[PDB]
This record gives C-alpha cells, structure tokens and sequence, in this order.
C-alpha cells in the first residue's frame, strides 16, 4: 500500500522540473530573439525582461 | 503585434475605447478628436471645432454620442455616426478637466478651474446642480449606480458627494498631493487615484479605509494629468507615468508588466473590455496598442 | 403659431369628429383652419372599418387629435498605423528632469 504510493506521487510530480523548465524557457528566449536585439516586441514581465 | 499609430500634429492626451470595444477615440492639443478602428486599424473622422485643446473623451453607452472637454469652458457633443456637431454646454468660467458618463449617457460630470463640480443632462444645455469648492478641481468619477461622485482637488482629498444629499458625506485621506485621475471598478467597489507623490493608491467605496498603495511611477515637471484604468476583470491596473513607461500592476501589489516605446511622458493608459490590449498615449503624437498572446 | 402643428407632420394620426367617426393616416398637409389631409385612411363607426384613401377633412368636422405612432422612414482623417518596436530607453527618470 505504501511502496505503490511512493511511486505514483513522485512520477506525478517530479516529471516537470527538467525538460518543461528548458523548454519554457527556450519559448521566453525565441520571443525575445524573433523581437531582435534592441526593441521589446515581445511584452514579457518585468523580472524576465 | 502592437501597432504604434501617428496622426495627431501636437501632444495628444486622452484615447479611449468604445464600450463595445470596436474603435478608439483620440485627441489632445491638436483640437481634433480622431476616430479609429481596431480590428483595418484606419482612421474615420476629423471631429472639428472645439476652440479650446481637448482634455477628456467620453463615448456614450449607445456607440455613437461622443462628449468633449474643452480647455475653453465648453463640453461639445457628437454624432458619431455622421461627424456633426450636435451641442455646446455652456457654463464653466474656465478650463475643464475632466469628464464622466452614467448607463441611464444622459448624464456628464464636468470639473473646472474655477473650483466647480458640475452636473449636466443631455437634453437642458445647463447645469442641473453646481458643487463650489475652494481650490480647483482636476478629476472626477462617477459610479455605475448613478449615485456616487467622486471629486479630486488639489489638497489630496478625494471627496465623495451623493446626487440625493449634496453632503460631504466621505473623505479619503493618506494622499499627501494631487489627483490626476479617479476610476471606478466595474464592479462599483474601489477606485484608482494618480496622486503627484506616485502612490497609485486604491481605496474603497462604501468601511472606506486603502486597500494597496501602489508605488513606482513618478510624476514630475511637466505637470500632466497622468490616467489609471481597471481592466476588463478588475485584475490589472494600468498606471501611466512621466517615466515614459506603462507601469502595469497585478493588484495584489506586484509589478508585472513595465513596457517602454514612447519616447515622452505618457498620460492615459487604458484597456479593451474583453480582448487583453492596452491603449497608451503620450505627448509624442503616438498610441499603442500592447498585448498579452 | 402652428409651432405645434408641424411637429406632427408625417406621423400616423386618431382624429376624432363632431359626428363620433374617428379617422386614421398620416398626416400630410395642415392648414390655419385645421383642415387636415390624411394618407391611407380608415373609419372606425362604433367592429367596423371602411378604406377611402386620401380624405380631407373641414375644420368644422374635427374634434381631436391623437398620435397614434412616431413618423415613419469626415470620410478618412490624417491618422496612419504602423507596425511593432518598442526602443528602451538608457536612462531612467522624469521626462524634465535630466
């Protein structure tokens, strides 16, 4: 009962922290470089920006 | 996209949407309000005859009546549909400032230099009551009920008036300077107020204490009225500054959104009532129309 | 005067008559002894109905008058749009100030 728990949670979570991290964070880059180098086309938060 | 449009010839103040959310309105120092589309983004008509530079538009409820606040006393009105002109409310012996319109667009309220509160109705082409003062008045907002009015004066204290009493019923009080614009939520529950110390501060309508002040947007020299908005939800909070950025707010106290591109002091930024895009103007004769995907 | 009586020019009329009859029609032309001209009329003696057309009726004859229904039935400024950019500013600060 306990071992199977254990298992389903950590799948359930842990999944997300490595590739959808890198690929968000690819599609924050791609916005800014598709909106060149001096001029903000892309309207991002503050923090990001 | 965002789309930076030109047309006006000098500092352009206010531009606002329809209620709909199917035009702009524009127009400032030039003494010509400009009509626009949103979605083949072109122009329309060249509202002309104001004699004084424009300070506040406002479109009727119905999309189609558009009321002036000229800096020469008069309030025009306009068929939008055709261009003519169809008034002139005479009364103010000086500059007004701002304007606001109720759901039943019969009713306006005007604020002068003369330290007079002023209500009118579409159909007397005078004043129905006049509130005096002390010290002249900047900003005005009026609720969706039809009840509440809400002044902004010079000591910092926006005064809150009713059409029934004629009482100073409520004064809200912790802004130490000058208001530039009030805004009512779309709920009728808290306002917006640019005082010149920054603090984009909101307040309540009926307890009537803060709620969050809002801090990083400077007012300086210049001495413009600078503009709040709510957004469609009542969500964001979109402050203009002389910083020439829309500092854009999360209203639970967090900076979100700060983007720059006009290359002057802004003055009243705005938002579509459904679709996220944000109106920004700014003396620079250019508009924006910046958005979130 | 007659300030009045052109107001209701071109508007669906209920006039009633000395005789108790009551017309019923626009109204297309007035007169300073209140003759009126009626388009498309009908009578109603009184559960009845009769259709005449265009009647003109005395001054003697008419009693009232009542509205029955209301009448019945720039191009491109200056401004341009372009597209994007949005330059940032090295500087920070007012617009004055400096």
């Amino acid at each position: 009962e306990n071992s199977q728990s254990p298992n389903i949670q950590p799948l359930l979570h842990t999944e997300n922290l490595a590739p959808a991290v890198v690929d968000n964070v690819k599609d924050d880059l791609i916005v800014s470089k598709g909106g060149n180098s001096r001029e903000l086309a892309r309207n991002v938060p503050v923090n990001e920006m | 996209p965002n789309l930076q449009m030109f047309g006006h010839t000098a500092e352009v103040l206010v531009a606002r949407f329809d209620p709909s959310g199917s035009y702009f309105a524009s127009g400032g120092m030039d003494r010509q309000i400009l009509l626009w589309n949103v979605f083949d983004v072109k122009n329309y008509g060249v509202l002309n005859g104001c004699k004084g530079a424009i300070t506040d538009l406002q479109w009727s409820r119905d999309s189609r009546v558009v009321y002036c606040s000229s800096s020469d006393t008069h309030l025009m009105s306009w068929d939008a549909v055709s261009g003519q002109k169809i008034r002139k409310h005479k009364g103010h012996a000086g500059v007004v400032n701002a304007l606001d319109v109720l759901k039943v667009s019969e009713l306006l309220t005007s604020v002068s230099d003369d330290c007079t509160m002023k209500v009118w109705d579409s159909r007397s082409k005078d004043c129905i009551k006049t509130i005096e003062e002390k010290y002249p008045l900047t900003a005005v907002a009026i609720a969706q009920q039809g009840t509440q009015v809400f002044i902004g004066g010079i000591d910092g204290a926006i005064k809150i008036w009713d059409l029934r009493n004629n009482h100073c019923s409520h004064v809200l009080k912790g802004h130490k300077d000058i208001i530039t614009s009030l805004a009512i939520s779309k709920d009728g529950s808290s306002l917006l107020s640019n005082s010149m110390d920054n603090t984009v501060r909101i307040f309540d309508v009926k307890a009537q204490r803060q709620l969050q002040i809002f801090e990083g947007a400077i007012h300086g020299q210049e001495h413009n009225l600078l503009g709040v908005a709510w957004s469609r939800n009542s969500r964001f909070v979109g402050a203009g500054s002389s910083d020439k950025n829309v500092y854009v707010w999360s209203a639970t106290g967090d900076l979100r959104y700060v983007l720059p591109g006009h290359e002057g002091s802004v003055n009243h930024v705005d938002f579509h009532p459904h679709q996220d895009i944000i109106l920004s103007c700014s003396s620079d004769r250019t508009i924006f129309l910046g958005e979130l995907n | 005067g007659t300030t009045k009586m052109v107001s209701l020019l071109n508007h669906s009329l209920n006039v009633t008559t000395k005789d108790g009859r009551t017309f019923v029609g626009q109204l297309l032309a007035f007169d300073g002894f209140m003759n009126l001209v009626l388009s498309d009329c009908q009578e109603y003696r009184h559960e009845e109905k009769r259709m005449l057309g265009l009647v003109i009726l005395r001054g003697e004859f008419i009693v009232s008058l009542s509205v029955q229904g209301p009448p019945p039935m720039l191009l491109s400024g200056p401004g341009v749009a372009r597209p994007a950019g949005r330059g940032i500013p090295l500087g920070q600060a007012p617009v004055g100030l400096a």
